């Protein structure tokens, strides 16, 4: 079906029409909108060993650390020692089914610290003194991308949203909501370390197949890159008169910028170039600031126009992950006690199909139009609009 | 027994070689016009024989079944040498009355050209006038020289004559005198004498006194006068010093001008870099005006359809006011012979076949002058430049390693690294004004080199008449009429004729940015191969090398190589091994078996097997990965006391074993540069009690998140006085650290990072240069990060040469009086922007 643009209007006395339902419903509690509780994880803290005991026969350390994490979950320990207790498993395990449960060991253990911080059980300065640690940055930047591909990548590919997975929009997920503190509290004090951890995170993301390619990545997986990256982050005049190993970086970034500005070429490498250049721009502002080329190519607004579609498609995929569940929510994400049955809900007819029209109207309101952009913005958005209007009744 | 006869023939063979390079060196000196055809053909054949016996001796050397093959080969080669002897001897004649007159100078009538013809010569003639006549006022300043260095025919005698014509009536004497490649000193001095007075010294060319009495005469004639002599085209400065003594008396108000094609002889004059006058190619607009002056009538917009051809061709000349004259005169026989077709034919022809034309060879002699003036052991170095494509930068390190691997560098003094010898060859090529250098790499020296376009095709032709190289280009699409005798092949964009049937003796082969490799070409069929170059390819199949024995150079930069075979130990002879940009992440154990090597451009991602100290001959190592390593292997690094340049990054051994390696470093004394990379930590490697190697120049530090506590004590003007590069970062800062650093002799490059300012709540203080006056005799590049360097460290007489400066400036000091600038310092200290902090 070739559904046209759902022309609507989100004005005063209409934002609270639906967000009020979103202010209390099961989804959107850990999310937000672009128009602008501990028992849930505790039940998984009980379900932590649903199947570990089934195949203990090698497979004993999984249950050995399982009950240890269960003990550490509910027991109250001073912050000066809780980190030492929890790091015993973190610094011990090195690395198919094994890792399928090893990640759940690491992922659930780290969620405790943020939960205690939300309850003011852990001092903020104590958290600061441990987040600056080098190894834990590598632990988190690895476990996030591993956990996402554990559950959401299986269903993302089928919908066709796999090609539009962006690393910098991962905190917006309801499950990965605790990262907001790890981001803002870290950037407020040590802002450089935020770009540092993002630079690492995209680096592991590239080589795990999130943004795969047959050619090497000349921007990541090398400490010497960050040397110049941080050198220009302080002196605002080291790029106008650059040293060597920096003309090379400019030559590899402007080439990708021209690739992005190109029209006919294959699209997957535009996707790869986008997921690189947006990361470098958001973490290292003023690194592709070609003051002459961008103005006569409308690059500054083109990047934002092609960026907004990613969040739009993420929200559409979230709605799809909600409709059929009423497991696409992901393994170890929703406990069976709080599971969602199959029955249709009356509140969906007033807050879901209407909200889709609001979302598409908000998508079709300030995005510029260009034939190159249309292949990047108009075509995928129209495909999503066609797909979203063929499944709501069923 | 049997081997004894072969080995006793080998020395006879090598003597035969030495004789043949003797005679070939003798013949190649003369230009290829005075040579008769018999001698040319004989030389052509003896060169091929030279290749054959070099092949035989190399094969015998690498091997020791084979004895009988070597025997047959040497016997037959002796047979062709013996035959060719009387083939030459059969046809000789004397012809006593063959005295053809010597050729005139090709660039003489060029001196006789119209004054109202040259364009753009202005605003350079005036500048060269007032860079020396500014002292003509108060005409009592001591005499000085101003040399002019250039290349090709960019125009040096022209401007010398121009300055030699305007400011003359204010002088008593003067002489414009030329010098050839092999001058006669008495001839030159007679030339000077006749140029001073033609009356008393009318028939001065007749008398033959001696080299000395006429020198006394010219010295006597130069009393109480200002001469202003100019001498041009002087080569091999040993000539210059003889004339120099003729100017040895005090003479206020005089001076002289010199031109030459070698900068390595101009610095022998004028005792200062301020008096050297570099000359540069003309600008695009002036070149366009000159180009349209000749061909077109008075205006250039008439075609409006070959314009793009015009600027496309004109950039090939670059700025040389010789090519833009030659092509302008060639292309218009009488008013645009035809349109856009011969222009395309000409554009295609350049690079491979443009030189062979009419009224053009009168210009190529002026360029082959430089090639002929080269000594031996340097002609192959220049002719090696034809391999690489037309417009591509060439890293000097690649050239040096290729030369050494080929075998063009050797000596018998045992005091030479055999690598700085290659650097010497490269610098000799550069100072002859015949290669353009660019950049300054991590070695502290030039990054890469570029070759002029028409010079490139000219040397291509010179290498083409023999079989020095072979090029496969689609505008050329030519193959020599003998597939057998091909040694060097430089494959390029052409991907059609990749036939490999008949090159058994294949010296070297290279591919440039082509996907045709592998799917069409086979390398394993080359029984012998000196160097292999495959950088930029997209093939990972290099596992047939075990079938090959004679490789020296092995370049695999950016090749998508996943793995390399375990059978690489068979390559006992090898000099270089570059693996940067490859997918392989662990080297095979069969590198202990290797014996000879000097450079290993490896990436820290890969794993180095234990037993590295065996490679005693190793001379430079790059980007070594030091993580999870046992202490014995760490100490193995101090075993090899020959390494010069080492690059280290690491994440996983910050223990006392760091100090174990720290003193292990001092076991070596051949160092010249070093650098250490580590992430956001205090430097737990270097102690304050550790003697450094005596020779150190660079000592960089790429990391900026890590820091030292303070300035190390072992840095002192006492030890390591050879530094020309600093690159330090540390936590704190002291106003005495700068004072200490100001005592070191050179310190050309300075870059200091203050960690606490850009990472902790600290205010940029103002360090004070307390002791001394200058502390910086020569510091062109100085960088201060997070440290306040006001312009008033000292009056202008502190840093004579300083082009660049960087420091941080608080906004609170705006109302202060410690920023008291406004004067112009001695160096070009007028281009600066300061990072200001609120
Ligand atoms: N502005 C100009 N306009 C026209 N022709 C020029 C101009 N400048 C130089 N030329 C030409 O360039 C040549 C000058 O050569 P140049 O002065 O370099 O000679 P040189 O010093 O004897 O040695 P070499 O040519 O080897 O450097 C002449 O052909 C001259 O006509």
């Amino acid at each position: 079906v070739n559904f046209p643009f759902p022309k609507k209007m989100i004005t005063e006395s209409n934002s609270k029409d639906i967000r009020e339902y979103l202010a209390s419903t099961f989804p959107f509690e850990q999310q937000s909108t672009i128009l602008d509780q501990l028992k849930f994880r505790q039940e998984n803290l009980a379900e932590l060993k649903d199947q570990i005991i089934l195949s203990l026969g090698n497979w004993q350390k999984l249950l050995d650390y399982t009950n240890k994490l269960d003990e550490l979950s509910n027991t109250k320990i001073s912050p000066e020692e809780f980190i030492e207790e929890i790091q015993k498993v973190l610094y011990k395990v090195k690395l198919k089914l094994y890792s399928q449960f090893n990640l759940s060991i690491q992922d659930f253990a780290l969620q405790i610290i943020h939960s205690k911080y939300k309850s003011n059980q852990i001092s903020q300065n104590d958290l600061l003194k441990l987040i600056t640690e080098d190894e834990m940055l590598k632990i988190l930047a690895k476990t996030k991308v591993l956990t996402y591909k554990m559950k959401y990548f299986d269903s993302a590919s089928k919908m066709g949203i796999n090609k539009y997975i962006s690393t910098e929009m991962m905190d917006l997920d309801w499950q990965f909501s605790h990262y907001k503190t790890f981001n803002d509290a870290l950037k407020k004090n040590k802002a450089s370390d935020s770009s540092y951890l993002g630079w690492l995170t995209h680096g592991y993301s590239i080589k795990y197949g999130l943004s795969p390619n047959n050619e090497r990545s000349m921007f990541f997986q090398d400490g010497r890159k960050y040397a110049e990256l941080y050198a220009f982050s302080k002196s605002p005049h080291r790029k106008i008169i650059p040293g060597e190993h920096l003309k090379d970086l400019l030559a590899k970034i402007n080439k990708s910028k021209g690739i992005f500005l190109d029209q006919n070429a294959l699209l997957d490498k535009r996707i790869y170039a986008f997921h690189e250049l947006n990361t470098l721009e958001t973490h290292f502002p003023g690194i592709t600031s070609s003051f002459t080329d961008d103005l006569k190519s409308n690059y500054r607004k083109k990047m934002e126009s092609v960026s907004l579609t990613c969040q739009v498609l993420q929200e559409i995929g979230n709605i799809h992950r909600f409709i059929e569940s009423k497991t696409e929510y992901g393994l170890f994400s929703i406990p069976k006690i709080f599971s969602i049955p199959i029955d249709y809900k009356h509140g969906e007819k007033e807050n879901l199909v209407s909200y889709v029209d609001f979302l598409y109207s908000t998508a079709h309101e300030r995005i510029l139009q260009d034939n190159s952009i249309n292949q990047l913005c108009l075509d995928p958005l129209q495909e999503s609009l066609n797909r979203i209007k063929s499944n709501i009744p069923v | 027994t049997l081997e004894k006869k072969v080995r006793k023939g080998i020395e006879s063979l090598i003597t035969e070689l030495k004789l043949m390079q003797a005679v070939l060196s003798k013949v190649s000196k003369v230009p290829a016009d005075q040579l008769d055809e018999g001698v040319k053909i004989w030389a052509g054949n003896v060169k091929e024989l030279s290749y054959q016996m070099e092949d035989i001796v190399d094969a015998f050397m690498v091997r020791v079944k084979d004895l009988h093959r070597i025997s047959a080969a040497l016997e037959e080669v002796v047979l062709q040498a013996k035959q060719l002897a009387e083939l030459r001897q059969r046809y000789e004649q004397e012809m006593r009355d063959t005295s053809a007159n010597t050729s005139v100078d090709p660039r003489m009538m060029a001196l006789y050209t119209d004054v109202t013809e040259l364009v753009g010569i202005e605003e350079t003639r005036d500048k060269l006038i007032n860079m020396l006549t500014e002292g003509d006022d108060w005409s009592k300043h001591p005499l000085k020289t101003i040399s002019i260095v250039g290349f090709g025919g960019l125009g040096k005698t022209t401007l010398a004559k121009a300055a030699y014509d305007k400011i003359k009536v204010q002088f008593d004497c003067g002489a414009f005198v030329s010098v050839s490649r092999n001058p006669e000193m008495k001839k030159v001095l007679k030339d000077i004498l006749y140029g001073l007075d033609k009356v008393k010294y009318e028939n001065i060319h007749n008398a033959a006194r001696d080299e000395k009495y006429l020198i006394d005469d010219i010295i006597e004639f130069l009393n109480d006068k200002r001469y202003l002599i100019v001498i041009d085209d002087i080569w091999n400065e040993k000539a210059w010093e003889l004339i120099k003594c003729a100017f040895s008396k005090k003479s206020p108000g005089s001076r002289l001008i010199t031109t030459t094609r070698n900068v390595s002889v101009s610095e022998a004059c004028c005792s200062s870099e301020d008096d050297i006058y570099r000359m540069e190619p003309l600008s695009n607009d002036v070149s366009r005006t000159l180009f349209c002056k000749r061909i077109f009538s008075q205006e250039e917009g008439c075609p409006q359809e070959l314009l793009k051809v015009s600027e496309e061709i004109l950039k090939k000349c670059g700025g040389v006011p010789l090519a833009i004259i030659t092509i302008a005169s060639l292309l218009a026989n009488k008013g645009h012979i035809k349109a856009k077709d011969e222009w395309y034919a000409l554009l295609s022809s350049i690079g491979h076949g443009l030189t062979k034309n009419r009224s053009l060879e009168q210009m190529k002699k002026i360029l082959l002058f430089s090639y002929y003036d080269l000594p031996s052991y340097l002609k192959p170095c220049l002719l090696y430049l034809s391999i690489f494509p037309e417009d591509r930068e060439i890293r000097r390190a690649r050239l040096i390693w290729r030369w050494i691997s080929e075998g063009f560098v050797y000596s018998e003094k045992q005091d030479i690294s055999l690598y700085e010898l290659g650097d010497s060859y490269f610098n000799e090529l550069v100072n002859r004004s015949m290669i353009q250098p660019i950049g300054i790499d991590d070695e502290g020296k030039v990054k890469a080199c570029r070759v002029h376009d028409m010079v490139l095709d000219l040397i291509c032709s010179l290498s083409s008449e023999e079989n020095f190289v072979t090029i496969l280009d689609d505008p050329r699409r030519k193959m020599p009429n003998s597939e057998s005798k091909v040694r060097r092949l430089s494959i390029q964009n052409s991907k059609i004729d990749v036939d490999t049937t008949r090159m058994e003796h294949m010296r070297s082969v290279t591919v440039f940015s082509d996907n045709v490799v592998g799917k069409v070409l086979d390398i394993s069929r080359f029984k012998v191969l000196r160097v292999l170059d495959l950088e930029g390819c997209h093939v990972s199949d290099v596992g047939y090398v075990g079938n090959l024995l004679h490789l020296r150079y092995l370049g695999l930069k950016g090749t998508h190589v996943k793995d390399l075979p375990m059978e690489i130990g068979k390559l006992q002879f090898l000099l270089t091994l570059d693996l940067r940009g490859t997918k392989i992440e662990v080297l095979p154990w069969s590198v202990v078996q290797l014996r000879r090597l000097m450079c290993l451009y490896v990436d820290y991602g890969m794993k180095l097997p234990s037993g590295i100290g065996n490679l005693t001959f190793l001379e430079v190592l790059d980007d070594l990965g030091l993580s999870d390593v046992d202490l014995d292997f760490v100490k193995e690094l101090g075993r090899l006391t020959k390494l010069r340049v080492l690059r280290l990054d690491f994440h996983g051994f910050d223990q006392s074993m760091g100090k174990a390696l720290e003193e292990s470093i001092s076991n070596m004394y051949k160092l010249d540069s070093l650098d250490v990379f580590v992430n956001r930590g205090l430097i737990n490697c270097l102690s304050e009690h550790w003697v450094p190697p005596p020779r150190l120049c660079r000592l960089a530090f790429p990391s900026k998140r890590s820091w030292f506590k303070t300035l190390p004590s072992w840095i002192n003007p006492s030890s390591l006085p050879l530094l020309s590069y600093l690159d330090i970062t540390l936590f704190e800062v002291r106003s005495e650290d700068i004072q200490l650093l100001g005592t070191l002799p050179a310190l050309v490059y300075l870059e200091i990072w203050n960690y606490s300012v850009f990472e902790e709540a600290h205010e940029v203080e103002a360090p004070v240069l307390s002791s001394g006056a200058a502390l910086f005799p020569c510091a062109t590049e100085c960088r201060f990060i997070g440290i306040g360097a006001v312009p008033s460290m000292f009056p202008q007489g502190a840093a004579p040469r300083l082009k660049r400066l960087w420091f941080t400036f608080p906004a609170k000091w705006i109302s202060s009086e410690n920023i008291g600038l406004g004067m112009r310092h001695l160096p070009s200290l007028q281009r600066v922007v300061v990072d200001v902090i609120s």
